[PDB]
């Protein structure tokens, strides 16, 4: 993916 | 009565974000703003209470309030997250709010930096006159 990890 | 009304107002939502050059010292990597204003830099201030950005609970002090434009938020973070956001209208009577779920993403370094918008229009079917009056002059 272009776009970086994620938080909940 | 033999007359009916419908105001239409459209918003603008959107974010943009940027790879920082160096980290900072607690590690975030990116720069980013997230904002609502309206086309033309029309005034939608005459309508809008207040606008609330939700920020993930990792950040300090978590409910920003802008209470007078511009409707905005700078900060430096390390990873993408679901930014619910609220705006609260200039009226007495239903509807008081409208909330939207903005996705605040991040691009990865070498990638090119994050400039994204997203256009919502709202529809208020048979406002009171007053706000009706405020719609308008925005």
């Amino acid at each position: 993916t272009k776009q970086t990890a994620r938080k909940s | 009565m033999a007359s009916s009304c419908a105001v239409q107002v459209k918003l603008e939502l959107g974010h943009r974000a940027q790879v920082r050059k160096k980290p900072t010292v607690e590690g975030f990597t990116h720069d980013w703003m997230v904002f609502v204003r309206g086309p033309e830099h029309s005034n939608i201030q005459h309508f809008v209470e207040k606008v609330v950005f939700h920020l993930h609970e990792s950040f300090p002090r978590p409910k920003r309030v802008c209470k007078d434009p511009p409707y905005k938020v700078e900060e430096s973070g390390y990873a993408g997250f679901i930014l619910p956001i609220e705006v609260y209208f200039k009226n007495k009577e239903e509807p008081r709010k409208v909330r939207f779920d903005y996705d605040l993403f991040l691009h990865l370094e070498g990638h090119p930096p994050v400039n994204h918008l997203r256009c919502e229009k709202l529809t208020f079917n048979n406002p009171t006159e007053d706000f009706r009056r405020k719609l308008l002059k925005a």
